[PDB]
């Protein structure tokens, strides 16, 4: 998703959506494609640990250290393991699975410090409706820069969200869409091609460029 | 080291 991801973005940037005769940003929208998920809360203790997250339904997970990814569903107790190699088993809490205590006390630590502690980003907002067979994605990669920290999702999406204003950037390949939460978290979702016809201020602009960058660098640092 | 509190 990430070659489609960068491709839309070349073909936004390249029609210079902030220099539009008259931009008409408002009929770029389309609430329709509204994420199913994306990054709500996240702890960097990837010094020692990793990085946890919480995605927008309240399931939380970490990518650690060692290359693994533990997820804990919404329910609380069901987990799903992600081995180094891409073995994936299912889990449960409540039961116990000694091998895995240290990794699943640290998530539960996480857990409840974003739960206490953190804004919910997208707090507002009611998540389009997905499958309910479909997977829960979980996070591929992350870095941060001096201006953002960059997560990508495996089902391909890719969220950039800005340390000096709060401001952020869903961008959603399979439906050649990006959600921006701006400065005042009023949320917008548009359809990269509309954009492409209308237009856009020169806030949104600066962003999508910035973002082509950061698909970039996820593309020359895959895996 | 975390998002927004």
């Amino acid at each position: 998703h990430l070659s489609d991801m960068l491709q839309q973005l070349h073909s936004v940037n390249a029609s210079k959506p902030s220099e539009r005769g008259l931009v008409r940003q408002e009929e770029a929208e389309d609430p329709a494609c509204i994420p199913i998920f994306w990054v709500s809360k996240w702890v960097d203790y990837s010094d020692k640990y990793g990085l946890g997250y919480q995605l927008c339904d309240n399931s939380v997970g970490v990518l650690f250290n060692d290359s693994t990814r533990l997820i804990l569903y919404n329910d609380g107790d069901s987990l799903q393991y992600i081995e180094r190699d891409g073995t994936e088993s299912y889990l449960t809490v409540s039961s116990h699975p000694n091998s895995l205590m240290k990794k699943i006390t640290l998530l539960k630590y996480f857990r409840n410090y974003m739960s206490e502690h953190l804004l919910k980003a997208g707090a507002n907002i009611t998540p389009r409706e997905g499958d309910e067979l479909a997977r829960l994605p979980y996070l591929r990669t992350w870095f941060r820069t001096r201006s953002a920290i960059i997560l990508h999702l495996s089902n391909g999406s890719v969220q950039i969200n800005f340390f000096q204003d709060h401001t952020k950037l869903i961008l959603c390949p399979l439906m050649a869409a990006v959600t921006y939460i701006d400065e005042k978290r009023d949320f917008r979702t548009y359809r990269l091609s509309l954009l492409e016809e209308y237009g856009c201020c020169k806030e949104l602009a600066s962003r999508l460029r910035y973002a082509r960058t950061m698909v970039d660098k996820l593309l020359s640092s895959r895996s | 080291l975390h998002s927004t509190a």
